[PDB]
RNA sequence: GUCUACGGCCAUACCACCCUGAACGCGCCCGAUCUCGUCUGAUCUCGGAAGCUAAGCAGGGUCGGGCCUGGUUAGUACUUGGAUGGGAGACCGCCUGGGAAUACCGGGUGCUGUAGGCUU
RNA sequence: GAGUUUGACUGGGGCGGUACACCUGUCAAACGGUAACGCAGGUGUCCUAAGGCGAGCUCAGGGAGGACAGAAACCUCCCGUGGAGCAGAAGGGCAAAAGCUCGCUUGAUCUUGAUUUUCAGUACGAAUACAGACCGUGAAAGCGGGGCCUCACGAUCCUUCUGACCUUUUGGGUUUUAAGCAGGAGGUGUCAGAAAAGUUACCACAGGGAUAACUGGCUUGUGGCGGCCAAGCGUUCAUAGCGACGUCGCUUUUUGAUCCUUCGAUGUCGGCUCUUCCUAUCAUUGUGAAGCAGAAUUCACCAAGCGUUGGAUUGUUCACCC
RNA sequence: GUGCUCUGAAUGUCAAAGUGAAGAAAUUCAAUGAAGCGCGGGUAAACGGCGGGAGUAACUAUGACUCUCUUAAGGUAGCC
RNA sequence: CUCAACCUAUUCUCAAACUUUAAAUGGGUAAGAAGCCCGGCUCGCUGGCGUGGAGCCGGGCGUGGAAUGCGAGUGCCUAG
């Protein structure tokens, strides 16, 4: 059936958000990117140079190369039955950083300071995180008053 | 007429030359322009059917052409609308209405608005 | 399209932008002693009829247009082929179009 | 001529309105959607009775016009000519196709329009005085006989063709939160300009 | 408590109308010799400092319009997974999880970076 | 007279189309991918500017005015988030822009590699980041190696031109010639690229129920036969008999739609002959109704026991007449 | 139109061979111009082919008649 | 004044090729020793600068930095 054009099906994803058109804000240009860090790929449509393909929109890769206006990114793409690492040159209006890796790095530094304080003070403290334990038996005060009696309503047809 | 021809000749004149040429045009109009030549933005104008009456002497080569005058009127501080750096709009009570345009005209040229009709 | 009879581009011999005069490339006439022509005559001699394909379909309607650029320097006057896209009507140094003139009655 | 409506009873084809892409559509049979005395104000006709579907299906414009006609005739010869106002609440925006009298190139051509109705959805409404309620119910039943599915007749808890209930209606009118205009009413919220309150509340 | 210059986020900052503005400032303003531009020193460019907050600008206001953020709408609509559930079908109910959006009703209405001023 | 060819896809083939190389929106089920002779359209071009910079402006539309001038000619002011324009299809994008008007130019130039898109992670085409020259523009930062983005195009072999004070041209040397190396062009639209008209009822072979021409089967648009509502017709009177606008069905005695079975064969129209079944009853038996006085007729019910003919014309089934 | 045929005169195109010129030669160029084709006639008991629209007569209808685009001719005498 | 147009505030009903809003299910990435933190050295890139960035040589840090399950990686040849 359909064409193999490079922007087929990108009516909404390469568009701008509502009341967000016009001039690109300059913080997106004055971010910095060192080779090795994790970036999200979105791909706005105000800029037509260096824009990523629709398979790479909404993806996440790491930077391997920095140039004047663009960045080489290593992204995992799933061709039919294998995952392979593609190397795409994308511009900085189309990328942004990754708060997931940022959060991981700050809990790494927190772990390191916590292990240092535990070692100097002579205790053993918890460093891992545990998945949401059960709910720790407790008392529920009624505060003297009786719990309110709920009761299903009769049926009435409005709409 | 077809497009990109030449149809009109116009000119913009401001200052002492403007007020004296406007004086000559109202001398031709005997300081009478009747009801509704005043636009709602406080500008006005009229037409002259023959120019030789005032001023310059007729030349046999030159024709008999008429013309029209449009005076757009202002107030000190109106240049902020066409200033390049930090442009603004002029503000509501700094505008020129039809009433104050007529009042200024008859005060500065003791003319007559609102004739017998 | 309409390209002017002179322009200023890179000349590989002097390694420098230079003025070039621009003509249109015309295919030369066949050599009769080129090796494929020799082989074709050798194959076509005798009996057997036509021994190579003869195309006879002709789907295209235009050609890519080749400009011969000659460097105007009197010592180095090297040439260079340069090709542009397809065009039905090609013009070499026509009259430049202007934007304000009265067009048309 | 026209196929039996059982060939187009069910919604199965992804709404198809007449637009740029669907050209050459004949006119629907229902052209008049309001009928009776359409200029009675808000309180001449306080009672509203709806005929509301209970099936997901599409009704033809021919069936809509037939039901409108027979309900109008019963209301005219029962409640008088100017004693009621009826609105059908269903416009036939969905175009149905027909294939020509094999299956090669089989995409059909527009032959009609139907209105797709949902489970809870009003098909027709009649507003009348409070004493013609049985006449409204009988008219809506006799109009219910013109449709394929199953429909129910229900008297609304609201005042006429408005969205406000009959018990809180006159109190809102008296405290001027609800100002009558035409067939309906306007709601006055207490957050406009005070000069609007002043040209009102006075 | 504010303002200039350059900004960042880009309406809680916009728009409409009304009130107030000490001191610096920002402007309006005066002029065309030079620089430079025009049909026109109106715009742009240049040279000033008699007057002025009228205007821009700032702050505040409006049962303001927009915008932002909540409530309601509503555990509604929709939906993951399940059944030898119902129903002639159309569709619907239940089990297991997730869960909206108008109308309507509140509250808010620019924060802030660097440098340099004024405010006894 | 000889030899050969006489595309493919296809709700059988043919005819018609191109779904055969591409592009936009949808389908498409909120990553991507996703079919049909699905839907709505476009392409084989156009452009020395409509390419590249820089500067300065604001567009469509509306309101109010101004001699001829009016709905439209030109001038002015105000409102105007773009409702205009950007070559073309559509989608996206864009406002001191990417639009419009000027100024200067040729980054539409010469080169090596990398990448993306289709993808087999092959090629072409298209594109994206760089790098090395030489330039353009701008005060400059910068921007620019074509067109704001998504389409606008083409291998081997052969030919042709361009480049290398280049290599080879066979025992050596000189000179023509030829071959070579690198880069463009001449084209394969069946667009990964044979060089190609029919007919066969005189036909043939290998096959095919992967595929048409019967029956059967699913379906029931169409045909046929029923029902519900009642606006009317019936002098009156909806319903004796009817039933418009609508709507619910049944049947497989019509014709389609489909291609499941059969192409190492199920004998292919009609009549004749002969049996049996059905009932949606024309007659006859027993009834009910009437706009049933009688006679005749009409509408229903139980009912298929019994009967339903002789001819003219046509191969006819149907038909029409005696 | 397609065939077939006739005329060749000044006459376009038209191969091999021959002639001249350039070059060191291969080679190149030029002049020269057979049939045929083209140009010009003929030929249908050669193959074949042989038109539309309007309005027009004391009822009405038709159309002797006319006006029209019109091709190489527009189907004649007959026959259905 | 009847009607219009027009404007304003409401109202009925819609959209595969409309949309401010906007799910459920879904797609990608991360959840450490290839990590962290100290010194020093190289650079022809970058530059107001001892800069910035990249590379390299040493040194010290193990609570192995969610759950659950599981032995993995890797090459050749290859049928249908
Ligand atoms: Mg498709
Ligand atoms: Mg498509
Ligand atoms: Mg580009
Ligand atoms: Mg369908
Ligand atoms: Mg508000
Ligand atoms: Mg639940
Ligand atoms: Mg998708
Ligand atoms: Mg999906
Ligand atoms: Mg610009
Ligand atoms: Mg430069
Ligand atoms: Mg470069
Ligand atoms: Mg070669
Ligand atoms: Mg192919
Ligand atoms: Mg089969
Ligand atoms: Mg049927
Ligand atoms: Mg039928
Ligand atoms: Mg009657
Ligand atoms: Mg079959
Ligand atoms: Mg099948
Ligand atoms: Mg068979
Ligand atoms: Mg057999
Ligand atoms: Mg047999
Ligand atoms: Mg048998
Ligand atoms: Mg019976
Ligand atoms: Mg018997
Ligand atoms: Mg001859
Ligand atoms: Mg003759
Ligand atoms: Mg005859
Ligand atoms: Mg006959
Ligand atoms: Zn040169």
């Amino acid at each position: 059936t359909n064409t193999k054009g490079k922007r087929r099906g990108t009516r909404y994803m390469f568009s701008r958000p509502f009341r967000k058109h016009g001039v690109v804000p300059l913080a997106t240009y004055m971010r910095i990117y060192k080779k090795g860090d994790i970036v999200d790929i979105k791909g706005m449509g105000t800029v037509q140079k260096g824009m990523p393909h629709k398979c790479y929109h909404g993806k996440t890769g790491r930077v391997y190369n920095v140039t004047q206006h663009a960045v080489g990114i290593v992204v995992n793409k799933q061709v039919k039955g294998k995952i392979l690492a593609k190397r795409i040159n994308v511009r900085i209006e189309h990328i942004k950083h990754s708060k997931s890796r940022d959060s991981f790095l700050k809990r790494v530094k927190e772990n390191d300071q916590k292990k240092k304080e535990a070692k100097e003070k002579g205790t053993w403290v918890q460093l891992k995180r545990q998945p949401a334990p059960p709910r720790e038996a407790h008392f529920v005060r009624t505060n003297g008053k009786e719990p309110e009696l709920l009761e299903p309503i009769p049926y009435e047809f409005m709409a | 007429i077809r497009r990109n021809e030449k149809i009109a000749v116009h000119c913009t004149v401001r200052g002492a030359k403007a007020e004296e040429i406007l004086e000559k045009g109202l001398k031709v109009r005997e300081y009478e322009l009747r009801k509704n030549n005043f636009s709602d933005t406080g500008n006005f104008g009229f037409g002259i059917q023959e120019h030789i009456d005032l001023g310059i002497k007729y030349d046999p080569s030159i024709g008999i052409y008429g013309l029209d005058f449009y005076v757009v009127l202002g107030r000190p501080g109106f240049s902020i609308a066409d200033k390049k750096r930090r442009t603004g709009c002029i503000g509501a009570k700094h505008r020129i209405s039809k009433e104050e345009a007529m009042r200024w005209f008859q005060q500065k040229y003791d003319g007559i608005i609102l004739p017998g009709k | 399209v309409n390209v002017p009879k002179t322009r200023r581009t890179f000349c590989k011999k002097c390694g420098k932008h230079q003025p070039h005069k621009v003509t249109q490339y015309k295919k030369g006439k066949d050599s009769l002693y080129a090796q494929g022509k020799r082989r074709y005559d050798r194959k076509q001699s005798g009996y057997g009829g036509q021994t190579k394909p003869i195309f006879r379909k002709k789907a295209k309607t235009t050609k890519k247009i080749v400009l011969r650029l000659e460097c105007v320097e009197p010592n180095c006057r090297s040439k260079r082929m340069l090709a542009i896209k397809r065009c039905k009507h090609f013009e070499l140094g026509g009259d430049k179009k202007r934007k304000g003139q009265v067009i048309q009655f | 001529g026209r196929r039996p409506a059982r060939c187009y009873r069910y919604c199965k084809n992804k709404p198809y309105p007449k637009s740029r892409f669907c050209r050459g559509v004949p006119d629907a049979k229902i052209r008049i959607f309001d009928l009776g005395r359409k200029k009675a104000k808000v309180d001449e006709f306080p009672l509203g009775g709806h005929m509301v579907s209970d099936e997901y299906e599409q009704l033809s414009s021919e069936a809509l016009e037939a039901a409108r006609i027979c309900a109008n005739k019963y209301m005219v010869k029962s409640c008088g000519r100017d004693g009621f106002h009826m609105r059908v609440r269903l416009h036939p925006f969905h175009v149905i196709r027909i294939n020509k009298m094999g299956m090669r190139g089989a995409f059909g051509k527009p032959q009609g329009t139907v209105a797709r109705v949902h489970i809870g959805q009003v098909i027709m409404s009649i507003r009348t005085k409070l004493q013609n309620e049985e006449h409204v119910i009988e008219a809506l039943r006799r109009a219910k006989f013109k449709f394929p599915g199953r429909q129910k007749i229900h008297i609304s808890k609201k005042w006429g063709f408005t969205k406000f209930n009959a018990d809180e209606f006159e109190d809102m009118v008296a405290k001027k939160c609800l100002i009558p205009d035409g067939c309906g009413v306007k709601y006055v919220p207490s957050h406009g300009p005070l000069d609007k309150w002043r040209v009102l509340h006075s």
